């Protein structure tokens, strides 16, 4: 079952435009068929069919349209979508946003080639997930815990440390105890810095052989990126479905992703969604968030921890605001606390995680664990209006149990969120650390917790 | 892409590495004196010295035959300029032969000679012998 | 001071450990090479038998003028390989007009040919030459060899054990 | 074809035909004036051209000659003390031609005289048979007595030499080698040519370890900027964005300037061609004006809006060129948001559909692909070099707001923001940094260089930005509750960041005590603000628990003589008063102050 | 400090013998299967590019 | 507005050139 | 050498839309080319060639498209782009917004005839403008002074009192002769017979050249209108050397011309709707200013605006304010509480004072001085903001004397009256008595030789 059939070959360009190309007098035409181009000095480059109508084609090129002429460059159709070769022996290795070698290796040896694009598994097969990942990080764990096969992105803007986050997570992830991941990482027009600081800490940390990297950085091009995250995501499912791995992957800007989008969008003269963005977004970047979790009957996993930054620091953008209605939750870091020189800069209050309800308490973690996290959140929420009218009224207005919630507030802050970048709390450090917070208050302040909860754990 | 660069440009700069290795290593010792840095240095001088031509080097390198990790030439090829600059720095007085093998093996046993106090202070000469 | 020299192992390791892989796979790559450059000379073998090269020019001509299928069509050949090329041509036109049901013309071109060192087949264009289609055994050994890497690896250096499942 | 004819015309946009073969972002020649154009789209046998000349008067069938190349850039001795206009027409060789005040449409000047003769210089140990690689310097040319012109090979070229020049006065016309690869010769004069829209090569990038230093008080210690760095620098009108740019420019350590003025005033380009001439830096006991290592690009607020574009690309391949000779460069670019208006213009004019504010959605790329080419790198070739870029961007929000499409994608790049307030520009608080939004991301790259050179620094650094925060908190309930709750250590901190905000944050930029402040100048003032305010605070902490007890309105009494002095400090003069003077000034303040405290 | 540096320098010294000698025993074993197989696999390639059964596009409508 | 705007013309030239080429049948 | 072949005239028009006429088979069409139009009740229009393609071209009327049809209609075309016959003989002339004689006279023998674009003066050539000229007038002259060469509008509102500070300043104005170019854009009359009285009642009439479009005049007149006066401002400047100084009556209504034929064209908007290149015509107008090196003439411009609900922030005097070389603001608070003139000084700026005053230049205090002026009206202002939460009674006595700064400021600075014509230096010395209001420990601006010298008098 091969296409043992000869390639066509054209020199029919009829229009250059932006990403771009157009070509007519093609023979039966497939969508998102591969093109290969050759320019008149040599330079080979690639390309996916958007579009067919009757003999004509367009073409969007992954490495750009400079240098392209309509008369002496050249395209052969391949007769076959994108295929990606993959095999185990991709971990330990580096491959640019195009899968290309890096690292002064050779090419893949396939052991398998796979649609970027994956298949859709059945809902009646996947395996609801429930084996918390204790990520070291207390304002993770204590309240926004994770459950291996879940998607959870960190929400973040320019300027704050979200790379030192998602670096720490890498270092400092594994099961709660009362198996180690492989990991994928997907690099988006990051700078220089940032792929010098993940490759450098893999490298460090000593863990390199069990790390697959695709870097597009801000100077290679934007098309690229287009299908850097379904060659990561292609590369996972081998090596969690068939290689039986679990499998922690790491998109680092789906900021850059979208902007990408719109670039071809925008290029196609399409209605426009919100902020200019394409009217499809949300089903495109469903089928890269949806590809994770576990199946029946294969002893392995997909975790996905996508970053986002947010311009002018709106939750309420498109990007995010899409992002929030397919991810299992969200983890925020904040300008607030930053500015602070609090880290963590995580802001409990708009982040969340949506599968913990049953990754933790008795068996699982420990039976006071909802009771903690529901109030900690609590009493952080009250501790904020307090401090808003105090920053009104001033302090000689405040009565004795507002200065109970603002001296809670100031101590979990210190205490609780702050953590810094090598320091790995387990759960049951974090639970504690939590008590010693909910010791501010006397127990009937404490109105979340059940009696029980207050009689076996409040007097320690 | 190999390194930063096309493989054309990096199998094109490992020629060079491998030529100006060559270039130093007959103005320190114009007379074959100093055999443990020859030996030292033999993979890359087995290229150079014999008749060759740069389209031969660039196969050999693109076949892996002779030494192409641009990383390990570059380490390699900054210790010979940074002897190269003291013993051009002296230009009347000359060296004892252990003293320069001395100085060679402090400087190979270096972390990062760029940073060396050993660069600062031939910086220094060489801004004292430009003026002069 | 201290925590730079278990740094600096640390790195070191990394280093070792990843030149290692990468000399492994490099040795696959060049066993690899040396595979396809015996099927070129294999193939070239096939080629001085001449009586086998015309059973293989008559597919050749025939499948290149199928995925054309143009009102008018250049055929272009190995200078050496002409008498060949005339004879699978002019098998390949009642085949063509049978299976199509439509005309052809069919010219070689005399006036240009494949270069000496091409190992052997064809290329055919559309009238206007802006379309054509690459029949050269070299375009066929490639374009086989592609799509057969995971069951040369299979052959070569056996099955991954850690791949329970293929779906 | 070799030529094109006009189909269309429209503002800076022609559409030609007859363009059958001509390839994406080749240049032409449009009109019987020869108009420079670059193509920036294909259909049919069509081209559409962006224009960097005015194109009034242009009529439909004029000539569009092909031209088989891009945009780029001359490369070679001639550089440093000149001006160029965006495309790198000379304007002082264009003024001697045409002995007139206006740039001629169509005018041809080439970008580097051919008439100069320069000294050359071989190498030394290069001989014929030498094999020799792209970045290879081969020989140095005495371009003038503060700039050494390294002559290195191209990137892309390679191969055995087979000539090479004696010791001699050369034209940048003549060959000074030649060299062969395939058995083909290439010959080689002291000048390159470069595309602009592709980056210079390197051996590697790097960390980026020591600071540009600028001569500012804010900037070289609240917030730090390295050799290799991207800064933005957005405000308002009136902010100080070209001040800050100009003594930058005057005052640092980087050893070639490159400045570009795109779609910014023609007095601020004569500005500079007055006063840096007269300017002077001090090397081997002997004066050199800093217009020896400087080179300027203009293309003015009235010049042709597309060559705005050509004006950042032709200033950074100019920096990369210095760059790869193993200098330190520092660009400056006048206003970035003048080129993100300009690619607006042509997206309208090539009707696309736009994303934020009309701007075209590949305007991210644009700016991020731009400031890419800063850093720190091993260079190519095997004199085995390093060498840098920073880049300064000046940012122009309309309305000064932030929010803005430019701003906003800008600040998703760069790694440190100096961040413009037009409320201190107005009390005439310059620079008008605000230091709540304003941040570096290098602060922990310089950590070892303070660690080694300035080991008290870092502690007054954290002590400052902690004052003015607290500060920040006090003042909003001030403004409501009306100061008299205060405790006397928020009195004192309150008092101090004033002291901080007037006298140590400020400079004025044209007067000669504050025209430039060095590091040591700049850490002994802050050593003594923060030494007297743990010294009030302790006064105040230690006594408010007795019957008799220390204020800050006692201390205001007991001490304003001291007051005086501490906010007189920055009238001290870099090169009037010794840095020994200076520094012996600031330790008799901390005698006379612990003399007053020792007193109470 | 400088028992711990040669330390590490004898530690790394003796790896990067055996990572050698790790590879040259791993390299050996794919030239064993390589030589071992060649031949088939050549005898599978060839008969797969000698046999070319030409066919028209499936879309294709008289 | 003005992005809803340039869709009608997009839409207009296209109706245009369908109609010519109706001509041209 | 003159175009001696003949003009072709068309009757080939194929559209009319908005201000646009489409003409057809139009014969190598030329961009920017103007064309006269003859209607077919005989009435005369202009029109300039906006855009052409193939044998199309469209042009836009500059006296607009009623009345215009596709089968009468008749245009004739020209050749050439806009040119203007100049000559030393407009000075003493007034014309309309299109450069024709409202005055009774005859039409203008040129001297040469220039394009009405000019051509912008290459930045090598430029020299740097230094030479201070004193208004009279305190709150410019000693906070914001003027160099002889520079761009300078006055930032003003609907209902303030800036024409009388315009024609003070074109009255008082010397070194311490213009000629003057005036344009006018969409006044009413009472504003075009303010001016023109002014000029005639203070005799200087005989070096005056006035454009005038009135609020009923044709709005595309508008756009070419300050084109004209620039370029009869460079052929007085650069050809004859004179120093000339020009004003610009309402770039707001320029400015909206300029949103009215943008949005016309269906062309990218950028804030408020107006044009998206607006910045960049803008610069063309204001660039046209300056000295040149070898020529001893100069342009000096005083562009006027209305800030729209007096919002500085608006596209219009926000684009402008990052052109000009600063800004002189006319306050409506000022203004109704009866200070003449209302400038504000803290939105107000002059970016080329910082090397135009000082030793030798004006008196050796004027830098020091106006420094700590701003700096003394900032900490009043801020006090006054206090005092309305808190009240007197919590002031401190440092307040009070900031407080009554403010106050005398107002009064001794910045009121001055119509005609009132005061020297630099009697500037700096009512300077002066104000500053000594506080002890010389509090003018921390002031270094303590500035102090020494000139604080004890
Ligand atoms: N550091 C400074 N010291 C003194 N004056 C300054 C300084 N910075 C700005 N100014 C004053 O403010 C004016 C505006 O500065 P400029 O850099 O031109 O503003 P911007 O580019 O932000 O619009 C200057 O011409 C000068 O009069
Ligand atoms: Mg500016």
């Amino acid at each position: 079952n091969y296409l043992s059939q000869p390639r066509l070959t054209y020199k029919t360009v009829s229009g250059v435009n932006g990403p771009l190309v157009i070509l007519d007098h093609v023979k039966f035409p497939r969508y998102a068929e591969i093109v290969h181009l050759t320019l008149p000095d040599g330079t080979k480059r690639s390309g996916q069919v958007l579009e067919v109508s009757g003999s004509k084609a367009v073409v969007q090129v992954f490495e750009g349209t400079s240098g392209i002429d309509a008369k002496k460059t050249s395209c052969e159709f391949t007769g076959d979508i994108l295929r990606t070769p993959v095999s185990e022996d991709m971990l330990g290795r580096v491959f640019n946003g195009s899968g290309k070698p890096i690292d002064r290796g050779p090419v893949v040896l396939a052991e398998d080639f796979l649609d970027i694009m994956g298949q859709p598994i059945n809902p009646q097969c996947r395996i609801y997930p429930e084996e918390m990942i204790q990520t070291g990080i207390s304002a993770i764990d204590g309240m926004n815990s994770i459950a291996r096969g879940q998607k959870i992105p960190i929400f973040s803007a320019a300027g704050l440390p979200h790379n030192e986050i998602a670096a720490q997570i890498c270092r400092q992830a594994g099961l709660v105890k009362k198996e180690n991941f492989a990991i994928v990482f997907a690099a988006m027009g990051v700078n220089m810095e940032t792929a010098r600081f993940f490759k450098s800490d893999f490298e460090e940390n000593g863990s390199m052989d069990n790390v697959c990297l695709f870097l597009n950085l801000a100077n290679d091009p934007t098309i690229e990126r287009i299908i850097t995250p379904r060659l990561a995501l292609t590369t996972a499912e081998f090596l969690a479905y068939q290689c039986e791995k679990h499998v922690l992957v790491i998109l680092t800007d789906m900021s850059s992703y979208a902007e990408a989008l719109r670039e071809v969008s925008a290029a196609r003269e399409e209605v426009p969604g919100r902020r200019g963005f394409p009217g499809y977004m949300y089903t495109d970047l469903a089928t890269i968030y949806e590809r994770a979790g576990r199946v029946e009957g294969r002893n392995g996993s997909i975790t996905q921890i996508p970053i986002l930054t947010m311009p002018n620091d709106d939750i309420t953008h498109p990007i995010p605001d899409l992002t929030g209605y397919i991810t299992e939750g969200q983890i925020y870091v904040d300008r607030q606390l930053h500015n602070r020189q609090i880290y963590p800069p995580i802001n409990v209050l708009p982040s969340l995680s949506r599968l913990m309800k049953s990754a933790i308490g008795e068996g699982m973690t420990r039976k006071d664990h909802a009771d903690v996290s529901n109030q900690l959140y609590a009493c952080y929420a009250i501790g904020k209006d307090v401090q808003a009218m105090k920053a009104v009224v001033g302090e000689e207005a405040l009565t004795s149990d507002d200065l109970l919630y603002l001296e809670f507030l100031q101590k979990f802050e210190k205490n609780f969120i702050t953590q810094g970048p090598y320091e790995n709390r387990t759960v049951y450090e974090t639970l504690d650390i939590g008590w010693q917070l909910l010791r501010i208050f006397p127990k009937e302040m404490l109105k979340r917790i059940p009696q029980s909860t207050l009689s076996e754990f409040y007097p320690r | 892409k190999m390194g930063g660069l096309t493989s054309e440009q990096y199998h094109s700069q490992v020629v060079g590495k491998i030529g100006y290795i060559a270039r130093c290593m007959q103005t320190i010792d114009p007379e074959n004196n100093l055999k443990k840095i020859r030996e030292d240095y033999q993979d890359v001088l087995i290229w150079a010295e014999k008749n060759y031509r740069f389209e031969e080097i660039l196969e050999a390198s693109k076949s892996g035959k002779c030494p192409n990790d641009l990383d390990a030439l570059s380490r390699r090829s900054l210790i010979l300029q940074e002897l190269l600059r003291l013993v051009s720095s002296i230009s009347p007085f000359k060296m004892k032969l252990d003293l320069i093998e001395s100085q060679y093996e402090k400087m190979k046993q270096h972390v990062n000679l760029w940073k060396s106090d050993y660069h600062v202070k031939l910086n220094q000469l060489n801004q004292l012998t430009d003026y002069l | 001071k201290e925590k730079q020299i278990e740094q600096q192992k640390k790195i070191q390791m990394s280093n070792l450990m990843n030149q290692a892989r990468l000399k492994v796979l490099r040795a696959r790559d060049d066993l690899i090479t040396d595979l396809l450059n015996e099927a070129k000379q294999r193939l070239s073998k096939v080629v001085k038998d001449t009586t086998r090269y015309q059973v293989l020019l008559d597919g050749l001509v025939l499948q290149g003028l199928y995925q054309l299928l143009e009102p008018r069509m250049i055929v272009r050949c190995r200078k050496q390989d002409f008498p060949l090329v005339k004879a699978a041509v002019q098998k390949a036109i009642p085949m063509y007009k049978i299976a199509t049901k439509k005309d052809v013309d069919v010219q070689i071109d005399l006036e240009a040919y494949l270069p000496e060192d091409i190992a052997g087949g064809v290329e055919i264009y559309n009238g206007d030459r802006k379309i054509k289609v690459s029949n050269t055994l070299e375009s066929r050994l490639d374009l086989i060899a592609q799509q057969m890497m995971p069951e040369v690896r299979g052959a070569l250096f056996g099955a991954n054990a850690n791949r329970k499942f293929l779906d | 074809s070799t030529f094109g004819y006009v189909h269309g015309v429209s503002g800076p946009v022609v559409t030609a035909c007859d363009m059958a073969g001509a390839a994406m972002y080749e240049l032409v020649r449009v009109g019987h004036s020869e108009l420079v154009g670059e193509i920036i789209r294909l259909e049919g046998d069509m081209a559409t051209i962006q224009v960097y000349e005015e194109t009034s008067g242009v009529s439909v069938g004029d000539p569009v000659l092909r031209t088989g190349k891009p945009l780029s850039v001359e490369l070679g001795p001639g550089i440093m003390g000149a001006i160029f206009d965006g495309i790198q027409r000379p304007l002082s060789d264009i003024s001697s031609q045409t002995q007139s005040i206006y740039i001629p449409r169509g005018v041809n000047v080439s970008a580097l005289s051919r008439d100069i003769k320069w000294e050359f210089i071989p190498s030394k140990n290069l001989r014929v048979g030498s094999h020799i690689t792209g970045g290879d310097i081969y020989g140095i040319v005495n371009e003038n007595s503060l700039i050494k012109h390294k002559i290195m090979l191209p990137p892309r070229s390679r191969g055995s030499v087979t000539y090479i020049a004696p010791p001699g006065n050369y034209d940048a016309s003549d060959v000074v080698l030649e060299l062969e690869f395939e058995g083909v010769k290439e010959k080689l004069s002291m000048v390159q040519v470069w595309p602009v829209r592709q980056v210079r090569p390197v051996t590697e990038k790097l960390p980026a370890n020591h600071p540009l230093l600028t001569g500012q008080r804010v900037l070289d210690a609240l917030f730090p900027c390295v050799q290799g760095g991207t800064t933005a620098i957005p405000g308002a009108f009136g902010c100080g964005k070209t001040v800050i740019s100009q003594s930058l420019s005057k005052y640092s350590n980087s050893d070639v300037i490159i400045y570009v003025g795109c779609g910014e005033r023609g007095n601020e380009m004569s500005e500079v061609l007055r006063d840096f001439p007269e300017l002077t830096m001090e090397v081997d006991g002997k004066v050199e004006s800093i217009m020896k290592r400087t080179a300027l690009v203009a293309n003015t607020s009235n010049m042709p809006v597309a060559a705005r574009e050509a004006s950042i690309y032709t200033g950074i391949t100019l920096s990369e060129y210095f760059r790869d000779m193993g200098y330190h460069v520092s660009m400056m670019a006048d206003s970035t948001s003048r080129w993100a208006e300009a690619l607006r213009e042509i997206s309208g004019r090539l009707a696309e559909m736009p994303a934020d504010s009309g701007y075209p959605a590949y305007l991210g790329a644009r700016l991020a692909s731009f400031y890419e080419r800063a850093g720190r790198v091993k260079c190519l070739g095997n004199p085995e070099r390093e060498g840098s870029v920073s880049i300064v961007g000046a940012v122009s929000p309309p309305g000064g707001d932030f929010s803005d499409p430019v701003t906003s994608a800008t600040l998703g790049i760069v790694q440190v923001f100096w961040g413009l307030d037009k409320k201190l520009a107005q009390r005439k608080h310059f620079p008008s940094v605000n230091w709540l939004i304003s941040y570096s991301k290098y602060m922990r790259a310089l950590d070892e260089y303070y660690d080694k050179h300035f080991t008290e620094f870092v502690p007054l650094r954290t002590k400052a930005k902690e004052i003015l925060q607290e500060e920040e908190d006090l003042a909003e309930i001030v403004q409501l509750v009306g100061k008299a709750s205060l405790a006397e250590t928020d009195k004192i901190t309150l008092e101090v960041a004033k002291l901080i905000k007037d006298d140590f944050l400020q400079q004025n930029g044209y007067t000669p005590y504050d025209r430039f402040c060095p590091f040591y100048k700049t850490v002994g003032m802050l050593s003594n603000m923060i030494s007297f305010y743990d010294m009030a605070r302790r006064a105040v902490e230690t006594t408010a628990q007795s019957d008799n007890k220390i204020t800050w309105s006692i201390i205001r009494e007991h001490m304003g003589e001291i007051l005086y002095k501490l906010s007189s400090m920055k009238f001290k003069d870099p090169v009037k008063d010794g840095e020994a003077k200076i520094k012996a000034d600031y330790a008799q303040l901390l005698e006379d102050m612990q003399n007053a405290f020792r007193s109470l | 400090f400088k028992a711990k540096e040669a330390a590490a320098l004898g530690s790394h010294g003796s790896c990067s013998s055996e990572v050698e000698k790790e590879t040259q025993e791993k390299m050996t074993i794919l030239q064993n299967y390589f030589e071992q197989n060649r031949d088939e696999v050549l005898d599978n390639l060839l008969a797969f590019v000698c046999d070319i059964r030409p066919e028209i596009h499936e879309n294709y409508r008289i | 507005f003005y992005r809803l705007k340039k869709i009608q013309e997009k839409k207009k030239i296209i109706k245009e050139k369908s109609e010519k080429d109706l001509e041209r049948r």
